[PDB]
């Protein structure tokens, strides 16, 4: 056990082979697989409690000390201190699931953990992982055909909101935001339907940025159709309200250009200094006249400008802002149709933007103000500006909106949906049990193993609140054998019936299909690892 | 703080390092062999069931380990994939000669005995090798199709596997020019049934945001050829901006005058200017992959342009036809229709996103298995059958040699037994009983019984159509013996640092 | 399958994450610590608190308001950080009630861990707390009153509200004078929320009763040497011009001469350009000049020869507020005398208070600013005075924006107590128990309110309960006698919006905290 083999020689003379094996570790096969699946316990049983409507939130802190409370499983596991390689592999499993689905992050992790745990007490009986992998693939195809048995479709029209509202509400019920449930359902619907493409294509996330700052109330949440910038006007004395603002995009400082080549200029007489002064003054006046040429009602800079230019702009009654970042300028231009003006000579009449309404909002005694444009006729950007108790409730609202947008996107890119809430997984358990009954014993072991592992979803759903697991199972499959419906599951909030159709518990079929598939394949390929050689 | 560099201690250290190297890659041998994710330290984990790739990504500092790895790489580049087999065989030689060098057997006696045993085995293998090339291989290809079966046996893809084997075998007859790894490639397609995979005499490359210019190309064009341009085409004020406009205008005029159906530019071609750049009146693209190029100069000879208004005869040269159709809802970009399209690509049509690894392990083996079957004539039963036969020959001949070579040849014969052992290990079965049955049957009953991966029992692998080139096995065994001889021939290590 | 007893674990050097129940323990003990550090400053008998940084710097704060107390404190519990965040949000919204909402949240978490010990699940707690918050909001809406339409009634309500707000501060002795001053300043702002338009001086010496809201201003700058020491009815000019070590922004030019005559001619050129710049300054018709940057000897000598006052080192905020209140303008190009705006002033002089010289300003044109002289004995009593004045101004401005008011001082508190009590009595289940613990914490807030003076708790709770039973939504405690009274008559009035925001924020923060189960810690950096 400890220190490997304790001989130090074959006859008795001084000898050594392994460098400091006393403080090293050697693993060969089963012990390595136990280490991996014990990591699987760590990740899965940490993740499990955020499942279902009674899913609580988590506090996770890195070595930096970032305060983070979330409810979307991928978000919990995103920045947690991952140490073991297979745990990290599960982390990008969840990341990929979120990227190509956006919902069901909790399901994949818990399912994989259950599969791997049941596989380890399978191995404890002395069975080689290839058989378990084959049995799990058979379970995967059985589950896939069972899902295909009771599939259903929805509408993919832009105007359709009521089933969309129901699905978003079901998705967001498990979060803290369920106080304003229907309100934010409508808000998410408006945000997604403001800009949308029906040509089976995606919506760029670089075009849409959603942010919010502290203060206000949760009910104050609304949809802002415009560009928001956390910047104020260059001169405070200038009146903050500007209408018909012709956005003049500028991305150059109001300073003379200078080449990077190593050059030296020598000044020897009064005439040279006076000529340089006159040239600087005339060029500044030229810049001011060029700005005044178009008569724009809004000029946006990049790197700011000095006090002389500030007074020149103020004296001309020309609205302007300074210290605006490059990405912000690009977003403003693409939303307002403006062009790029990297220098003074490129300031033309065809390279300016326009905003329908520019407004500044102050919440009172905060000493910091904000400027947001909105009502853009051809806006290329949308956003939600939420108000709440403090920063982390706002961040949770951001993540809830992200999940709602994800589920709406899933409903749009494919109409196929099913009902869950413990119904689909229990039906899958019944199916896998049936094929196990009609399975040869050697792989019937793995069949029933996979069934037992996949029955972990109602386990976590019940233990997040408290109802019994097993009588719940009994009542559910009794009703399912009495009549088949993809919505015979768990009554989490005591609605009276186990019928998700009445309670409008809706989730996309594609999400849970990929849940099962990804869980199966990654569980298999983890079963294809049995070696660790930590030095 | 232990120092050991004397002759015998250095020999045992070197061969123990070789033992560790073998122990690292013990379990990856065979078709059902398992693997390990190895991270390069940059966050990029690597999975590759091929042992040769594992050693390529592996890095070890021991000089003996370095020599063994170099010999493995040399074997890899010559024929087939026997790196795991030869490394395991050499390491077995070393670990079974441990108890012989540990008490005073001089290395030269061992070298001589190993050479003698290698000659004995390479001569006794030729009396058992059976040639099958004349047994209806070039025509009436049922036997070669069964050889293709053996690479993908015992799987539910069998219905698709038969069609895929006929696919690859017909590709072999119409590309029977000693096919290699790079002459044939595969491309991934998402969605569709597994049966929908079909062979195209060309390549497939989906167009992306920085790949192609615009849609509705003239697919049915009589002579479309690839044209490669090393000049930008995508989109003080009156000094460089007007220069940019003039450059754009003259490049557009060059594109119009050239008339090349397919045009490639070195800078990426953005799709945001699809309406801006739809006026070219012929297909234009950019950011061509190097693999796509390498699959097109030998196809029908795509040209390269290297001037402001460079025009060549092969911008619109003679290639049969261009293919550009919607594959899975997104239009691809096929550089097909070539007189010398010596590159057949298997369209990976399947509904599984993570099926690429299974396709690589399941489609690359069929072409290799049929190519090795065609290239050589004499074959012997695989699955450790030939190894067991050689072990029996060497064990029964060692007792006939009077001299110190007896124990050395006996250890050599004992070390030729790991191939069935490793195969049944990777299969997961208990090695003792299967090896016992295989050895007893091979020594007494038959001369070709080998391991079975499907039913996990001893069977005559000759009847199971488990073939392997006799010459490939001969040279692999010779290389393993040479590696063992070289690593035994070590006495002292000299480093003499410059610092 | 947990880490309570496991042969193997996954941790980094020094890393040891901790389970859900002990996570609740640690987070809630941190919340209790935050509440204890912010409590004891409630009610008219609030007690000041000192700050002393653990390092050698030892940052020392003296203030009666808990928001500043929690601003400067080391944080280790993330729930404590949540509490600090919500308190800061309340402070950014309104001035008063931040300590109220903080202590409400702290006691709510106390009762939450008590309920956890009472073997109940957090989700039922959150549901019950949401229902109870709804009921309490309804009850508060029942007795809401607004009197912003009538100007005289609005002024009376402002008087009462500012008096109640300043009672909890140290200025309770001169509460009446301070309230009159606050009303005058707020009505001089014409209802504007521009806090930067209000400045209060921190000068040492004198008695706090001598404080007054002077209509003019005070300048802390110094008079030049040759410049006149008294200029009356001048014109206010504000400039951004550097006019110190003046050089062209082009750094690519250097002096490479072969004779010192060239250097002397160059220096003559800069002195001539200085003379031209001074002439450009003087041609605008100015007598008082305000500058952000320093002034050299030649410009001040020329100004003294020209008889024009010069003011230097006046920051952007001060000059901007001066332009807002007077009529001046900030400038950088002096070739446009007609395009530069100047203010109108009446009285500029010097005043000697104690042993320090101050340039006194008076006779404003617009009057859209508030400056108050404070005769604080020490620096810290001063800081308390400005903090209390700022809180009073903020609450007056908020009442101006929203004139709905209620009667607090424990009266409204017992109103919510009664509402949640009936709600609990009219429903079964652990939800009712959870919201009864809610209401018990609500009632425990006046426990601290009254025990800052050492008064009876249970007797007054029962008395107010009976009074609200007869329907007296105006019966609250009086610190003078410890009995009931009419808060309308007694003048203890509170803004409806501020109180509703406090209640809602406390409920929301409690709900947020109760939804976290497990806290995991990475490897500590120390
Ligand atoms: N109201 C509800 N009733 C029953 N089950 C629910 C309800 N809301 C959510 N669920 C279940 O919770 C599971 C996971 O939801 P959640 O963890 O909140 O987000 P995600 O789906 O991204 O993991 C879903 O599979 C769904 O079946
Ligand atoms: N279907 C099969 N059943 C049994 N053995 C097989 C089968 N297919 C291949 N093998 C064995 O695999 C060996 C070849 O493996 P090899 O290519 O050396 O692995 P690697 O590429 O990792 O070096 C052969 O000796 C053969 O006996
Ligand atoms: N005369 C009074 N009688 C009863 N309660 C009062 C009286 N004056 C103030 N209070 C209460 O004491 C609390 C403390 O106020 P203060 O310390 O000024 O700000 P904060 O409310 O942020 O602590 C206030 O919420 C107020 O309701």
């Amino acid at each position: 056990a400890s220190m490997g083999t304790l001989a130090f020689d074959e006859y008795g003379r001084p000898f050594l082979i392994i460098k400091d094996q006393d403080r090293k570790s050697r693993l060969m096969g089963l012990e390595a697989l136990k280490s991996h699946i014990m990591a699987a316990k760590a990740v899965a049983n940490t993740m499990r409690t955020s499942l279902g409507p009674n899913g609580l939130d988590k506090m996770m802190v890195d070595k930096d000390g970032d305060v983070t409370v979330t409810n979307d499983g991928a978000t919990i596991l995103s920045m947690m201190d991952v140490d073991h390689q297979i745990a990290k592999l599960m982390v990008e499993l969840s990341k990929s699931q979120d990227d190509e689905i956006g919902d069901g992050t909790t399901g994949v992790v818990v399912l994989a953990g259950a599969l791997l745990e049941e596989a380890e007490q399978l191995l404890d009986r002395g069975i080689h992982p290839i058989r378990i992998a084959d049995g799990y693939e058979q379970a995967a195809r059985v589950a896939i055909e069972h899902l295909d048995k009771i599939s259903d479709s929805v509408l993919v029209d832009i105007k359709d909101t009521e089933p969309l509202i129901q699905t978003a509400k079901t998705t967001l019920g498990s979060k803290v935001v369920n106080s304003c449930h229907r309100q934010m359902a409508e808000i998410a619907v408006n945000a997604v339907l403001t800009v949308a493409d029906m040509e089976r294509r995606d919506v760029d996330f670089e075009l849409i940025k959603v942010e919010g700052k502290v203060g206000g109330r949760l009910e104050d949440t609304k949809l802002i159709k415009g560009v928001i910038v956390d910047k104020d006007f260059s001169h405070p004395q200038m009146p903050k309200k500007v209408e018909d603002a012709k956005i003049a995009i500028l991305t150059c400082p109001f300073e003379p250009p200078k080449p990077k080549t190593k050059h030296k200029l020598d000044v020897t007489s009064v005439e040279d200094y006076k000529a340089l002064q006159k040239y600087e003054k005339e060029k500044f006046e030229e810049m001011i006249q060029q700005i005044k040429e178009t008569g724009a009602n809004l000029a946006i800079c990049q790197w700011g400008f000095d006090d002389e230019a500030n007074h020149l702009l103020l004296q001309n009654n020309l609205p302007a802002v300074r210290w605006v970042g490059g990405p912000e300028i690009e977003l403003i231009a693409i939303a307002t149709g403006g062009r790029i003006v990297p220098r003074f000579s490129e300031l033309t009449a065809e390279k300016l933007g326009f905003a329908g309404l520019v407004q500044e909002i102050s919440f009172g005694t905060t000493k910091d103000k904000m400027l947001v444009i909105e009502q853009c006729k051809n806006s290329r950007a949308v956003t939600i500006f939420i108000r709440g108790g403090n920063k982390m409730i706002i961040e949770e609202a951001k993540r809830s909106l992200h999940d709602a947008l994800c589920v709406i996107r899933n409903l749009i890119r494919d109409n196929r949906v099913v009902y869950g809430g413990g119904a689909a997984e229990i039906s899958c358990a019944l199916a896998v049990s049936q094929e196990a009954d009609k399975c040869p014993t050697l792989e019937q072991y793995a069949m029933r193993a996979f069934a037992d592992a996949l029955e972990v979803i109602p386990m976590a759903l019940s233990e997040n609140s408290g109802m019994n697991p097993i009588q719940t199972m009994t009542e559910v499959r009794a009703r399912q054998v009495k009549e088949m419906n993809p919505a015979l599951g768990i009554d989490c909030l005591h609605k009276g019936t186990n019928d998700m159709k009445q309670q409008h518990v809706i989730e996309t079929l594609i999400g849970k299909k990929q849940q099962i598939s990804l869980a199966t394949q990654m569980v298999r390929m983890i079963l294809k690892i049995d070696d660790i050689r930590k030095p | 703080g232990t120092d050991s560099s004397q002759g015998i201690p250095q020999l045992v250290s070197n061969i123990s390092a070789c033992q560790v190297i073998a122990e690292a890659v013990r379990t990856t041998l065979g078709p059902r062999g398992m693997d390990k994710l190895i991270v390069d330290g940059r966050g990029k984990a690597t999975i590759s069931n091929d042992g040769a790739t594992i050693l390529k990504l592996l890095d070890v500092v021991h000089p003996a380990a370095k020599t063994l790895v170099d010999i493995a790489k040399s074997q890899d580049a010559e024929v087939g994939d026997g790196t795991t087999s030869v490394t395991l065989l050499a390491a077995e030689f070393l670990k079974q000669v441990k108890p012989y060098v540990e008490e005073g057997l001089h290395p030269q006696i061992i070298i001589r005995a190993f050479r003698t045993a290698t000659q004995l085995a390479v001569n006794k293998i030729k009396e058992i090798a059976v040639t099958v090339k004349k047994a209806d291989k070039v025509e009436q290809r049922k036997l070669l199709e069964k050889c293709a079966m053996t690479a993908l046996s015992s799987k539910l893809i069998s219905q698709q596997k038969a069609f895929f084997a006929k696919m690859v075998v017909d590709a072999v007859m119409m590309l029977d020019d000693l096919l290699q790894l790079k002459m044939i490639g595969i491309k991934k397609v998402q969605g569709g049934a597994l049966e929908d995979s079909q062979l195209v005499a060309g390549v497939a490359f989906k167009k992306t945001f920085s790949y192609a210019g615009f849609e509705m190309q003239p697919k049915k064009y009589h002579n479309p050829k690839i044209a490669l341009l090393n000049v930008e085409l995508e989109l003080d004020y009156q000094a460089i901006v007007d220069a940019e406009w003039n450059i754009l205008y003259d490049k557009l005029e060059k594109i119009h005058h050239s008339g090349a159906k397919v045009v490639l530019s070195k800078l990426p071609i953005g799709d945001v200017a699809t309406q801006y750049f739809a006026d070219r009146d012929m297909f234009c693209a950019g950011r061509v992959p190097e693999e796509d190029l390498k699959r097109t100069m030998m196809a029908c000879g795509g040209s390269i342009q290297t001037s402001v208004n460079a025009l060549s005869a092969d911008v619109l040269g003679r290639c049969q036809v261009f293919e550009e159709t919607q594959i899975g809802g997104e239009r691809y970009n096929f550089f097909t229709g070539c007189p010398k399209a010596k590159t057949c690509t298997f369209i990976l049509r399947g509904g599984a996103e993570q099926f690429m690894e299974e396709t690589e392990r399941s489609l690359h083996d069929a072409i290799m298995i049929v190519r090795r079957a065609i290239k050589n004539d004499s074959v012997v039963a695989g699955g450790g059958a030939i190894e067991m036969e050689l072990s029996k020959y060497l064990r029964d001949y060692s007792r006939t040699i009077p001299g110190k070579q007896q124990l050395l040849i006996g250890a050599y014969a004992k070390a030729l037994e790991i191939i069935p052992r490793q195969l049944c290990d990777n299969a997961g079965f208990d090695a003792t009983n299967i090896l016992n049955k295989l050895r007893a049957r091979h020594a007494q009953g038959g001369t070709w019984y080998g391991v079975d991966i499907n039913n996990e029992d001893i069977a005559d692998n000759f009847e199971a159509f488990v073939w392997e080139p006799a010459m490939v096995r001969i040279n692999a065994l010779t290389a393993a013996s040479e590696a063992a001889c070289l690593i035994v021939s070590v006495d002292e290590t000299i480093k003499n640092p410059r610092s | 399958a947990s880490l309570s007893l496991a042969p193997v674990n996954i941790f980094k050097a020094g890393a040891d994450e901790e389970r859900a129940e002990t996570a609740r323990l640690t987070s809630f003990i941190g919340a209790i610590a935050i509440g204890d550090l912010v409590k004891s400053t409630l009610g008219p008998k609030g007690m000041d608190k000192i700050l002393l940084s653990s390092g050698r710097d030892a940052s020392l704060m003296v203030t009666n308001d808990g928001a500043t107390i929690l601003k400067n404190i080391g944080v280790d519990n993330p729930a404590a950080k949540v509490l600090v965040d919500m308190s800061r949000v309340q402070d950014d919204e309104v001035g008063d009630g931040t300590t109220s909402v903080t202590v409400l949240a702290a006691e709510l978490l106390r009762e939450a861990e008590s309920l956890i010990a009472k073997k109940i699940h957090p989700q039922t707690i959150i549901a019950g707390w949401r229902e109870a918050t709804k009921a309490a909001r309804e009850a508060l809406l029942s007795s809401a009153v607004d009197h912003g339409s009538d100007e005289v009634k609005f002024r009376q309500d402002l008087m009462n509200i500012a008096g109640t707000t300043l009672s909890s501060k140290l200025l309770t002795h001169h509460k009446d004078h301070f309230t009159k001053l606050a009303v005058e300043a707020v009505l001089r702002l014409k209802g504007s929320g521009n806090l930067e338009a209000i400045h209060i001086i921190k000068k040492l010496g004198g008695s706090l009763a001598d404080s007054y809201l002077d209509e003019g201003f005070l300048l802390d700058k110094k008079i030049g040497v040759n410049q006149p020491k008294r200029i009356e009815n001048a014109k206010i000019l504000i400039a951004n011009t550097g006019m110190d070590t003046d050089k062209i922004k082009i750094f690519g030019s250097r002096v490479r001469v072969d004779s010192t005559a060239k250097v002397a001619e160059i220096e003559h050129a800069e002195k001539e350009k200085m003379k031209e710049k001074v002439e450009r300054i003087l041609k605008h018709g100015i007598n008082c000049f305000i500058n952000r940057q320093l002034i050299y000897n030649y410009p001040e000598q020329l100004f003294g020869a020209a008889g024009v006052m010069a003011i230097e080192h006046a920051d952007f905020a001060g000059v901007e507020r001066l332009a807002l209140v007077t009529g001046g303008e900030i400038a950088s190009t002096f070739d446009h005398p007609e395009l530069v705006k100047l203010g109108s002033c009446k009285l500029i002089e010097e005043v000697m208070i104690g042993e320090d010289k101050l340039i006194h300003f008076s006779g404003v044109a617009l009057g859209e600013a508030c400056t108050i002289v404070l005769r604080g004995a020490t620096q810290q009593i001063l800081d308390e005075a400005e903090r209390s004045l700022h809180d009073a101004l903020c609450v007056l401005a908020q009442t101006v924006k929203d004139s709905r008011t209620v009667y607090g001082g424990g009266c409204s508190e017992m109103l919510m107590a009664h509402a949640v009590t009936q709600l609990a009595n009219r429903t079964p289940g652990k939800e009712a128990v959870a919201m009864e613990s809610y209401a018990k914490a609500l009632r425990m807030l006046p426990t601290i309110i009254a025990d800052n003076a050492g008064y009876d708790s249970a007797d007054l709770v029962a008395q107010l309960r009976a009074a609200h039973s007869e329907g007296n939504t105006t019966a609250g405690l009086d610190m003078r006698e410890g009995t009931i009274g009419d808060m309308a008559i007694l003048g203890i009035t509170e803004s409806f919006q501020v109180k509703r925001q406090v209640l809602l924020s406390a409920a929301e923060a409690a709900e947020v905290i109760l939804r976290v189960d497990n806290i995991i810690k990475a490897a500590p950096r120390k």
